[PDB]
RNA sequence: AAAUGGAUGGCGCUGGAGCGUCGGGCCCAUACCCGGCCGUCGCCGGCCUACGCCGCGACGAGUAGGAGGGCCGCUGCGGUGAGCCUUGAAGCCUAGGGCGCGGGCCCGGGUGGAGCCGCCGCAGGUGCAGAUCUUGGUGGUAGUAGCAAAUAUUCAAACG
RNA sequence: AGGCGGCCGCCCCCUCGCCCGUCACGCACCGCACGUUCGUGGGGAACCUGGCGCUAAACCAUUCGUAGACGACCUGCUUC
């Protein structure tokens, strides 16, 4: 990792996610950072950081989340991902992701019908079972002493 | 020995660390490849399983 | 203080037997450019080796037990684990001593790199036998960074072209001075004095 | 009496002892090695927790076998137990202290518990009755108590 | 300072260990005394490399310096002042050492006999008010 | 100013395959790698300092943490250009791979 | 062609760190030579504890076993030290000082409160690491197993 | 696996910033070691002083189930 630029209207659900317990939390992320952003003499010492990312880096991640407030969910934490962008070459990939920083990307943008795209999560949690419920392996017959 | 009967072996040797992930969201391993002919486009987004 | 080992044209078993006996003095030393380290025999033997060691590992638990590197550098940082004591406190100072890179950090650009003349390939070997890459044995089983490896390398390359350059340069200059005049007085004391 | 780690001076100093007591003395001893070291109200403060089950107590040395608990993250200790009767009677005797530095005449509400010490009474033995008609010993493990503490200056 | 003897050489021990029995570290059962051991099976008598040392006739120290103190005398112990009287002849070479079970009342005379006869004793300032 | 001593490196004791002999220590010295070359350094005197927090110096000025063990050249050994040495007190083993003095006086310059 | 993954010891070694013939050096064992010290033995010296004191020379390993010495030790007995002490004996502890190669011993510091020791002879129920040793006590296990055969308890008040 | 180096406009001084020659001095500590070093060497607790700034976060408790043997993991808690 070369270096991570934020955006400087980070939501309230993203707060919740740096933060753990958002009741005893005062609410102080980033405000320097947005301070930052907002002088206009750390803008010079600010665009010089993508000057230098179009120069060394040919990876770069799109950190997004996703908006708690239209899901019917209990959780209101706004899960962080890293999307690698595939395009082009690292000026233009630059170029589009300060141009789409603080925008919403919808999933008809992107993705489409009929495409064959993977899913990847975490499996249903059964607890700490047995071996022939984890591994299915045969059981043993009735007569056996110490175990089935 | 000579176990007489030959069976296929229960489970799968890669998924053999069955210890809890550390991350309840699923990252992503790999990526696929990139190229300057494609255009510009996104990769993996979020969801939640209705 | 610090040594700085190339490891172009260099023999695996001498440079680590050099290596293991200069470190156990406290001359810390670094072999740089392990990519670089020739390997006699052929090729598909010494793979053929590489695989028998890496069919080397325990039944009950493999992670537990015989541990297996891919990349140059850890090779040869084995290698010398496997000569010198590294089961008591004399061996694992000096392996602590010891630092081995791949490829050629960047104050290794800086700092001038030693040749050893008794690990030499063109010293030890005749020419007409065969040979092998520790490189290309570590790309091709296992270690998965040569194209990052050979760009860094050949961008350090590049800067090593335009540096001696101007070091040549420097050098003309200088000696266009010691062509001209009055430096001749000091020159008859010292060619008298063993110029 | 004879006390282990007589203190700097008898007058800024107040002392209690229990003797013959029953209670458990690895509980015992877990309790006093968190004990040890706290301001007097923490320490009534802490034992009133342990018996509420609010703030525990960790195992250290004699930790065969304990179950583990949250609350023992304070202590940077992963396992942990509320001994109750042993926070009762060693609360029992941080009063039977407080009453003896008020006799003593201290300022007592700036007293520290620097020396606590506990060790080995003289057991009872019961029996038990186990199979094939065999006696083994049933015996208790009773504990001497005693604390030293000091003003803090 | 005090006495300064005659001619006493630089004394050698050839070691200075006072030799460990075997296994007395394991048990504690076992007095740190020597004790010849006498099995069928033990490094020590079979004398291997790496293990103890057993004291024999080797480790004699010289007849010039034995029974030797480090400050030049030979120590010969007395109880009264006859048996301090005793030590008149040849008090340049061997040096009183008072009983333990004097008292303090005799042990002031003894040590003011030990004075006027110059004999060095070893323990002059013990026991004392 | 400037330095006096010539730099020799501790190697480690006269020993044989299994065992030791502590009395006599061997000295990688640099600039010699030769039989014939280490003849000059036949009766030079060595010096290993190292450092401990007790006050115990030389009376040369000043109190300071400096402790040194000294002792001299006996003989050389081998071909490689190596060293014996006997000091004066064994040496404490922890000096392996580090540096010990070789001053350069009573030969015979 | 053989079953665990492994063996010129491994690492590695190819103008050798492989093979056969050899040259000059280099390294050490308790082996050899010189020297210091102890002991045993042989020969011997002196009219200085004669059972002591010196001198020369050669050697010292060892289970079963056999001798000699012990100013090693424990208990008691008779002589013996005008012995020791309630101004502190025996016993015990001790990062103290020391001796003897060793069995062990003497002194320093602390608890203790009434008997103890050196030499010469005498007599032993006389020295412990073991014997699934006897008696007594105490750890790891361990705050572990276990307080589960026979359907089940609950609210309020009272003495406390 | 970056922190020192190079250029320009100025800055308070230095034309002994070095070699060759003359002159007079500074401890000459009277035969003695561990001396001169990259050292304003590395880490910890405090002491008196100037300027520029900072005003939190974890763990327990409670709740939660997408999670659990116990721990552990994902969560909620604003006076609208
Ligand atoms: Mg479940
Ligand atoms: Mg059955
Ligand atoms: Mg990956
Ligand atoms: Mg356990
Ligand atoms: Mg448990
Ligand atoms: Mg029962
Ligand atoms: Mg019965
Ligand atoms: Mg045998
Ligand atoms: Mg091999
Ligand atoms: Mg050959
Ligand atoms: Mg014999
Ligand atoms: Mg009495
Ligand atoms: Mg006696
Ligand atoms: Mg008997
Ligand atoms: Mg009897
Ligand atoms: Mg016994
Ligand atoms: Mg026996
Ligand atoms: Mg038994
Ligand atoms: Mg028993
Ligand atoms: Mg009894
Ligand atoms: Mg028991
Ligand atoms: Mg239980
Ligand atoms: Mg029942
Ligand atoms: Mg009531
Ligand atoms: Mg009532």
């Amino acid at each position: 990792t070369f270096k991570t630029v934020f955006a400087e209207h980070i939501s309230d659900e993203c707060k919740r996610r740096f933060y753990k317990n958002w009741h005893k939390s005062k609410k102080k992320a980033f405000t320097k950072y947005c301070k930052k952003w907002q002088d206009e003499d750390g803008k010079k010492q600010l665009e010089k950081d993508f000057s230098s990312m179009k120069k060394y880096c040919q990876v770069i991640r799109v950190i997004a989340h996703t908006q708690m407030r239209l899901l019917p969910l209990r959780q209101k934490k706004a899960h962080l991902m890293e999307i690698q962008v595939n395009g082009g070459t690292v000026a233009e990939k630059l170029d589009w992701a300060r141009e789409r920083l603080e925008q919403q990307v919808p999933v008809n943008q992107v993705f489409g019908q009929d495409e064959m795209i993977d899913v990847i999560g975490v499996t249903k949690g059964k607890g700490y079972k047995g071996v022939t419920s984890r591994w299915h392996t045969k059981k043993l017959p009735r007569k056996t002493h110490r175990g089935l | 020995s000579h176990r007489k009967f030959s069976a296929p072996r229960h489970g799968s040797l890669g998924f053999l660390p069955r210890k809890r992930s550390s991350r309840h969201r699923g990252k992503v391993k790999s990526f696929p490849k990139d190229d300057p002919s494609k255009p510009v486009h996104l990769t993996a987004f979020l969801g939640y399983k209705a | 203080q610090v040594l700085v080992l190339d490891g172009r044209g260099h023999l695996l078993g001498r440079l680590a037997a050099i290596v293991a006996k200069q470190v156990l003095l406290g001359r810390k030393v670094v072999v740089v450019r392990c990519e670089g380290i020739n390997i006699s025999g052929n090729f598909y033997r010494n793979k053929l080796k590489y695989l028998a060691f890496l069919r080397k590992r325990m039944n009950t638990n493999p992670s537990r037990g015989p541990y297996h590197f891919r990349a140059p550098s850890r090779i040869f940082w084995r290698t010398v684990r496997g000569m010198l004591p590294h089961k008591t406190k004399r061996g694992q100072a000096a392996l602590d001593r010891l630092k081995v890179f791949d490829g050629i950090p960047p104050p290794y650009d800086k700092k001038k790199r030693m040749v050893v003349p008794a690990a030499l390939k063109v010293v030890r070997l005749k020419p007409t036998r065969k040979f092998a890459y520790l490189g290309r044995l570590a790309h091709e089983v296992g270690w998965k960074y040569q194209a990052v490896t050979a760009t860094l390398e050949e961008k350090r390359k590049e800067k090593a072209k335009i540096h001696y350059r101007k070091k040549k340069q420097l050098m003309r200059l200088r000696k266009q001075a010691e062509k001209n005049v009055e430096k001749k007085i000091d020159k008859y004391t010292e060619v008298l004095k063993t110029h | 009496v004879r006390y282990s780690l007589d203190p700097e001076n008898p007058t800024k100093s107040c002392k209690s002892r229990g003797s013959n007591l029953r209670v458990h003395f690895k509980n015992t001893r877990e309790t006093a090695q968190a004990i040890k070291g706290m301001h007097i109200r923490k320490a009534t403060k802490y034992l009133k927790d342990v018996t509420l089950q609010k703030q525990c107590v960790p195992f250290r040395r004699y930790n065969g076998g304990v179950g583990r608990c949250a609350q023992a993250k304070q202590w940077g200790w992963t396992q942990g137990r509320w001994p109750k009767k042993s926070a009762e009677f060693l609360l029992h005797m941080l009063k039977n202290a407080e009453s003896n530095a008020e006799l003593k005449g201290l300022d007592v509400d700036s007293l520290v518990i620097e020396h606590i010490q506990v060790n080995k009474a003289p057991k009872m033995r019961r029996r038990t009755y186990r199979a094939h008609g065999r006696i083994n010993p049933y015996m208790s493990s009773p504990c001497h108590i005693e604390m030293i503490l000091t003003e803090k200056e | 300072a005090a006495l300064r003897p005659l001619v006493k050489p630089k004394i050698v021990k050839k070691r200075t260990k006072k030799f460990i029995r075997h296994q007395s570290d394991r048990y504690v059962k076992i007095k740190r005394n020597w004790r010849k051991p006498r099995g069928i099976d033990n490094r020590v008598r079979r004398r291997f490399k790496g293990q103890i040392l057993m004291p024999n006739i080797g480790y004699g120290s010289n007849k010039k310096t034995k029974h030797m103190l480090p400050s030049g005398f030979r120590k010969f112990l007395v109880h009264n002042v006859k048996e301090l009287e005793v030590l008149l002849m040849c008090n340049k070479s061997y040096c009183a050492e008072i009983a333990h079970n004097v008292s303090s009342k005799n042990r002031k005379a003894i040590v003011e006999r030990a004075a006027q006869l110059a004999i060095r004793v070893t323990n002059p300032n013990a026991r004392l008010r | 100013s400037g330095r006096l001593w010539s730099k020799a490196i501790f190697a480690g004791y006269k020993r044989g395959l299994r065992n030791q002999r502590e009395h006599t220590a061997l000295l990688k010295i640099e600039g010699v790698y030769a039989r014939d070359e280490t003849e000059f350094y036949l009766g030079k005197r060595c010096a290993y300092v190292y450092k401990a927090k007790n006050n115990t110096v030389t009376p040369g000025g000043k109190p300071n943490k400096t402790r040194v063990i000294w002792g001299k050249v006996t003989r050389a050994h081998g071909n490689s250009g190596m060293v014996r040495a006997k000091f004066r007190s064994n040496l404490p083993a922890k000096a392996i791979g580090h540096r010990i003095r070789v001053m350069l006086y009573p030969s015979r310059i």
